[PDB]
């Protein structure tokens, strides 16, 4: 309602079945019913939360009986490792996709939440002056080897987790909090007061030093391509310590053509490819095989 | 509207017996009470938007008719036009995608409007610019071969007419399997319309056989009862027409449309012209009349090439220009009158009989525009000069059998400048100011009227398709189906079925291109030089409130 | 190459005079009646005959009575005036030829007046339309054309 | 618009746009549907012009 | 001679309508209203002095 021209961004709203509380029980033959949920009719506020009217999806889980928040959670991290997986350009090439979780703050769950995410490496963005969970987690990043006080940070540990955990079993939230900093990199704080419109290129920083030597290399550049963003490419590659190799210009123009995006095609000609090393005639058979299937 | 319900309390006008004191509702709403903004955007969110955007230009047509005052009306009936112009640009939208589901749209039945269909629906709204469009037409023509190929030529139409054997070939492609092949061609309105106009010209053909030779004095032989049995079916065809197409408030409307009055008085003639020819005394006036009556249904032969997609948009062309015509047959009748007594009273002739003086002030000028100019019965210079008369005077005796025997000579030396004079403003003036006015209403009309043969091409179009297949002459095998038809149930057009769930897919899918043609004008419209002079004086005028709280420090 | 974007105007005056001669053309015919009624005849005094009316010949010593001998040429009772044309019939009628004057006169206004000038005026339009995207089509032709020699 | 581009860079630029226009109006009579020949016709007469 | 002369005409007309596009007036109320909002993003940041 902003921005009226819009694209009506989409939105996929995950949730577990045994809460939504009004539900309909949509038809039974084969689900294909436009049934209308009933929003307001509702004197509880309890554990028996609805469904919202803005999501473009719902991907009801349905674990066991009526009740807790909990079976969704490994649905989820099933369902984005497997989005990770998949790559993304027209013909299935291009990069793997970006999945990032976003922590605003959260509970002792929340942190046993995300140590899932770095076993199926996902790189979290947590955000700075949050709360409970991210800010608990924020005071550990920036609390490295340089910015801290070598061992002595690790019994100052037992202070600071208390202060947004008046809950118990301190030990094991103690525990599990360098288990998620072993990994350490597929994880960046979103400094308080220092984006917001520089988010989409803080997205983009925590991306890098997620790629940053073996998850088919996102080059930083490639990636601004698949998103359709003309002016992250234009300021990557103008500035931002531009040392671009070969292979790094390569592989970039190939996702400016087998996606249709010529306007980044222009820019990377501009800052000149080669054409007789970028034409081998492999590449041509690789352009044409992006033809769509329903072609004349 | 309060009145209008107010009437229908105590008691179109159908609307007026449902509705009484979600989205379809409120649109309804606004058009009756003429909430125009409010309309436009009942519209944009409900579902059936091209039906509404016509059954929305439907009543706010007939809205502006029930208008008291011209204020309400044009502001009710320029609403009707942004519906109709937007239901245009909506469809544009969806003909460009999907040419066999666009033609989906017209034809299916929404519930609403009175279970009209949208072709229907349009014509009852007089809506010409929906039918001026290339996604209406195309489907007129689909509609007009139907079940037989659109793109078909027009010349192996008539050797499939002349040969059913020639139906079942690898021409005329189409969409008991046998007999499945024959109805569709015999049944699809081209075939019907060419099997009357094929019949139409052997109906001519017999009657000009029948009036030509056949037609002596004696009680009448075969060809002349062949005659009256045609005729009594192009009597049956055009009342069973008018009757179908609350009996007599069917006749008020037949006796408009005036093709539908030289239909009646084609016929009407027509049996004032065999009552005479019956009757013994009368057989001269009997033929007189029906001589006349041959012209009637060969101009109703005018009126049959309407349809036609290369002629039609002509003949509607040369009704416009009546008007020309009679300033012609004005200008030239006053100067036909000046020209032809001044004429007839300068050289007098003897032979004075009324049929031949008003045959020398009208009718020997009149031919002066084509060619016939009898100079030797004007200038006695071209005569025989003799003392013919007694009166005191010189005469000159012309040569012609109606120019009088004998002609005064004493201002001819005017009658021969008035001849001049007459030469310049019919054939110069006269003739070459008609073009100008026939090339000028050609460059005005012919917009309009082409504007116009689209709507009058669907009703046509339409009509055919009620009409049976077989010819007038074998059309009482037709009207006797119809006759078994009223008499079977005493002891007891085009309209594409959609599926339940079909409709809903139609209907998603049309509504897509409703909010991907909103949301691009929506662009066009914030895009536009007029918006982003007004954006930006929004933005510098705030950029200046960003300055008046700096401005303290 | 415009002339042949003109033919469609020529085949609506080609119709609406072939619809106009067949109704002027019978209707004289039927009124006044010739003797000779051989086919080659009267075809030719249908279509043929009205057809050199719309250009200047216009026979009415063939179709008027009044400028015609009256003659008891006939046997049929009425009344007749032989006209003195070659192909007129030797014995036309007489009985309604106030009204042939008129048809005459109809004929001249509709075919003459009207369909003639109404031509014109279809072909200063499509010469109007047609020619910008003549000119535009025969430079193409032009270089075809060159290109063969 | 990636035609345009294309074109722009490369040299026999007149017979290039011909040779651009001749293809596009040979493969909208090689097009089974309206809405995709006259997106290609529409991107000939760019080529000519 | 024939292809580098021709190609030198194409970059002067190309570089011709990128001038008249750029100074179309469609242009200048696109190239202001972006000028307009960076200096309000300018404005943005001395609001909190
Ligand atoms: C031997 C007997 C059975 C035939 C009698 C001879 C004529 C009376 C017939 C033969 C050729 C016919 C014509 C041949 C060409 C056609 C095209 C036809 O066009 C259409 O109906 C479809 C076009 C459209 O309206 O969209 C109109 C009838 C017409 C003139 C026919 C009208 C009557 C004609 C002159
Ligand atoms: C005093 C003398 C000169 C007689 C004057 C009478 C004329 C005013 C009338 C008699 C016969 C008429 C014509 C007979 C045939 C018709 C067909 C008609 O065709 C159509 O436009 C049909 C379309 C439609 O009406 O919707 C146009 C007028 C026209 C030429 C008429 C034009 C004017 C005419 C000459
Ligand atoms: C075209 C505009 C300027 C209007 C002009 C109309 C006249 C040219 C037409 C309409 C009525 C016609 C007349 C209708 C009745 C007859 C009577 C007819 O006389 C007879 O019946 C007896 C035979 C004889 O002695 O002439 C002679 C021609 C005449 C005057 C016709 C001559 C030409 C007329 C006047
Ligand atoms: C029933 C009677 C009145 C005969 C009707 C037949 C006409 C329809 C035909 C016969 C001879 C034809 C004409 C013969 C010579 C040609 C040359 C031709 O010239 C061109 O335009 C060449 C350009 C091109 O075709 O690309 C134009 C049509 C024309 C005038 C024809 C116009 C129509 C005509 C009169
Ligand atoms: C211009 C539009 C309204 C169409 C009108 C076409 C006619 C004016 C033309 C086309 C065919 C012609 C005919 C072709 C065949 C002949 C037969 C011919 O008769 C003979 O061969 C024997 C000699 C005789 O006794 O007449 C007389 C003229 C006639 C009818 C011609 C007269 C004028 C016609 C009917």
């Amino acid at each position: 309602m902003a921005s009226t021209g819009g694209t009506k961004v989409v939105a996929m709203g995950v949730a577990p079945w045994g809460v939504v509380r009004n539900r309909d029980t949509l038809i039974n033959p084969k689900g294909s019913f436009p049934a209308r949920y009933r929003w307001r009719g509702d004197p509880e506020d309890g554990v028996q939360f609805p469904l919202d009217y803005n999501y473009s999806a719902f991907f009801l889980v349905d674990d066991g009986t009526h009740g807790c928040l909990g079976g969704e959670n490994r649905f989820r991290l099933r369902l984005e490792s497997y989005i990770s997986q998949q790559k993304t350009g027209v013909g299935g090439t291009g990069i793997d996709i970006p999945v990032l979780l976003l922590l605003i703050d959260g509970d002792e769950k929340m942190l046993t939440r995300i140590e899932n995410a770095t076993q199926a490496q996902l790189p979290c963005l947590l955000v700075a002056g949050s709360g409970g969970a991210a800010d608990c987690l924020a005071e550990t990043l920036e609390d490295t080897l340089a910015p801290g006080s070598g061992g002595a940070r690790q019994g100052e540990a037992r202070d600071r987790i208390r202060r947004f955990f008046p809950k118990g079993d301190l030990e094991v939230l103690q525990a599990q909090v360098e288990r998620i900093m072993t990994r350490k990199e597929l994880l960046t704080v979103y400094s308080s007061e220092d984006g917001s419109e520089e988010f989409e290129t803080i997205v983009l920083k925590a991306l890098v030093k997620a790629c940053g030597e073996a998850s088919a290399y996102l080059d930083e550049l490639r990636l601004a391509v698949a998103w359709n963003r003309v002016d992250i490419a234009q300021s990557e590659l103008f500035r931002g310590d531009i040392q671009w190799r070969s292979f790094h210009l390569e592989a970039s123009l190939m996702d400016a053509l087998l996606n249709d995006r010529p306007e980044f095609v222009r820019l990377l000609i501009s800052h000149g490819l080669s054409l007789g090393h970028f034409l081998t005639p492999m590449r041509l058979a690789q352009l044409y095989s992006a033809a769509p299937s329903n072609s004349l | 509207i309060r009145n209008l319900l107010d009437q229908a309390s105590h008691s179109v006008g159908h609307v007026l017996r449902m509705l009484l004191g979600p989205w379809s509702d409120l649109l309804l709403w606004a058009l009756l009470l003429n909430r125009a903004q409010m309309a436009m955007y009942f519209w944009e969110m409900g579902s059936n938007a091209v039906s509404s955007a016509l059954g929305a230009c439907l009543l706010l047509r007939v809205m502006a008719r029930l208008e008291p005052d011209a204020e309400e009306a044009a502001r009710r009936k320029d609403l009707a036009f942004k519906f109709e112009g937007m239901g245009v640009d909506l469809f544009g939208e969806c003909y460009r995608s999907s040419e066999v589901r666009a033609a989906r749209l017209l034809l299916r039945r929404c519930p609403l409007w009175g279970d009209a269909t949208c072709l229907q629906l349009a014509m009852q709204a007089d809506a010409r610019a929906f039918f001026a469009q290339d996604g209406v037409q195309s489907l007129l023509t689909q509609k007009w071969w139907g079940d037989m190929a659109s793109t078909t030529p027009i010349w192996a139409l008539v050797l499939a007419f002349f040969c059913p054997p020639l139906i079942y070939t690898r021409l005329i492609t189409f969409r008991r399997r046998c007999l499945r092949r024959w109805f569709h061609f015999w049944g699809a309105p081209v075939t019907i319309f060419m099997g009357n106009v094929v019949s139409y010209l052997l109906f001519l053909l017999l009657f000009s056989r029948v009036l030509l030779v056949d037609f002596q004095p004696a009680p009448p032989g075969s060809l002349e009862l062949l005659l009256y049995f045609w005729a009594f079916t192009l009597l049956c065809e055009e009342l069973r027409q008018g009757l179908s197409g609350s009996l007599s408030q069917r006749l008020r409307l037949y006796l408009a449309d005036s093709w539908n009055q030289c239909d009646l008085v084609a016929l009407t003639c027509f049996l004032l012209g065999v009552g005479c020819r019956l009757t013994p005394g009368l057989y001269h006036l009997g033929r007189t009349v029906l001589c006349i009556d041959f012209m009637v249904f060969t101009v109703r032969l005018l009126h049959i090439f309407t349809v036609n997609k290369q002629l039609g948009p002509k003949i509607v062309i040369v009704s416009k220009m009546m008007k020309d015509v009679f300033f012609f047959l004005f200008f030239l009748g006053v100067w036909l009158v000046a020209y032809g007594v001044a004429t007839e009273g300068l050289l007098r002739p003897r032979d004075s009989d009324f049929p031949s003086i008003l045959r020398r002030v009208f009718y020997r000028p009149y031919l002066q525009i084509f060619g016939q100019i009898p100079q030797e019965d004007m200038d006695v210079a071209l005569m025989e000069h003799s003392n013919c008369s007694s009166e005191p005077g010189f005469w000159a005796h012309p040569p012609g059998a109606q120019a009088g025997t004998c002609v005064s000579q004493y201002a001819n030396w005017l009658v021969v400048l008035l001849l001049v004079i007459f030469l310049l403003v019919a054939n110069i003036l006269l003739v070459n100011l008609l073009i100008a006015m026939f090339s000028y209403t050609f460059g005005k009309v012919q917009g309009n009227s082409d504007l116009y043969w689209k709507a009058q091409r669907y009703r046509l179009i339409r009509e055919f398709h009620s009409r049976p297949a077989l010819a007038p002459p074998f059309i009482v095998i037709s009207h006797l189906r119809l006759l078994l038809r009223q008499l079977c149930r005493r002891p007891r057009h085009f309209r594409v079925y959609l599926s339940k769930e079909a409709e809903r897919k139609l209907l998603t899918w049309e509504s897509v291109h409703k909010e991907n043609f909103l949301l691009a004008r929506a662009r066009d419209k914030r895009e536009s030089d007029s918006e982003r002079l007004k954006r930006t004086s929004q933005k510098v005028d705030l950029a200046l409130k960003q300055l008046g709280h700096i401005r303290e420090y």
